[PDB]
């Protein structure tokens, strides 16, 4: 053929779907705003959590001392006296 | 029994390698067969290899190093923060010891005790990150402090090195005394040297409701000592002279 009859549909192939572009734009806005709200919530967390000491890793002694309160140097004076019988 | 030490291998290995390097250097620096060889670069390369190996040990023990946490509770408490902090400090030490090899032979400074002291101060630092008590905190501070006091005055020909070493010594000793005096009263007013139980007796009541003149001033002295340690203004009495 001639030049323009091919350059026309060439440019038309080069250009994209606008419906896809609009859908992607509204989508991206939706999830970006949702993620923005999520990050805003995340930044509100205090440095020290409400539980803190309640956490099992932050006790480390309520389940260690009971198995140590029997060794010498930690016993209540009234433990060795009546342990004989 | 032995498996309770799976959480201390990244440190036991570095101590053992430090001892082996010290023995090898002292044995083969006075041998008449080899005519007193300059084995500073050799010890440095072996120390870099040891640092790499203990880094590999530390990196692959991520699921480990948290076992027997009740047994080690009174001594140290290592976790994800400690794991990454140690794995980065050890990399920094490896890079520093690697970029100083040419310094040993360019200006003919074949003292292998430099490398062993770097390694042992690095072990002290590894103790510090895991340290979870005032006593271990202070002892791990003192390890690196004494290593650096020794190392700073190593080059004993220049008036700068000796005077800077002495100034670093005096400033660090004063800072350590200040920090230790700070910890003494926090122990006195509450007991509970351990960090876990120190964070639980102080969270109960705010300082604003009632004033405790002991805990506040002990915390202040600990902070002052730490600011001396990092040379933070106005506690920067001699730091530029130390670094020069």
């Amino acid at each position: 053929g001639f030049i323009m009859e091919f350059a026309e549909n060439l440019v038309l192939r080069l250009m994209e779907n606008p419906e896809e572009r609009d859908r992607k734009a509204r989508e991206h806005i939706y999830e970006m705003h949702e993620r923005c709200k999520k990050i805003k919530e995340m930044w509100a967390l205090p440095i020290r959590p409400y539980g803190f000491w309640t956490f099992e890793r932050h006790n480390a002694q309520l389940r260690w001392d009971p198995q140590i309160s029997q060794v010498a140097g930690r016993r209540d004076p009234y433990d060795d006296l009546l342990e004989d019988n | 029994m032995f498996n309770l030490f799976l959480a201390v291998f990244p440190e036991i290995f570095i101590i053992n390698a430090t001892f082996i390097l010290l023995i090898h250097g002292v044995v083969f620096s006075t041998s008449k067969k080899y005519d007193y060889p300059p084995l500073a670069s050799n010890v440095g390369w072996l120390g870099l290899l040891s640092v790499l190996i203990t880094l590999l040990l530390l990196a692959a023990g991520a699921p480990l190093l948290t076992i027997a946490h009740l047994f080690w509770n009174n001594l140290f408490r290592r976790d994800n923060f400690t794991y990454f902090c140690q794995i980065f400090l050890l990399l920094s030490t490896a890079g520093t010891i690697s970029m100083c090899f040419d310094f040993f032979d360019q200006e003919r400074f074949d003292a292998f005790e430099f490398i062993v002291l770097i390694l042992l101060s690095t072990c002290g630092m590894l103790f510090m990150i895991s340290a979870y008590d005032l006593i271990a905190m202070y002892l791990a501070i003192e390890l690196q402090s004494l290593c650096f006091y020794v190392i700073a005055a190593s080059k004993r020909k220049s008036e700068f090195s000796t005077e800077a070493g002495l100034k670093y010594l005096i400033l660090g000793a004063f800072s350590s005394g200040i920090l230790l005096f700070g910890c003494s009263m926090i122990y006195g007013s509450t007991g509970a040297t351990h960090f876990d139980q120190l964070a639980k007796i102080l969270t109960g009541y705010e300082i604003t409701g009632a004033r405790s003149s002991g805990i506040f001033m002990g915390i202040l002295f600990i902070a002052v000592g730490f600011l001396f340690k990092i040379t933070a203004v106005p506690f920067h009495m001699w730091a530029p002279d130390i670094y020069e």
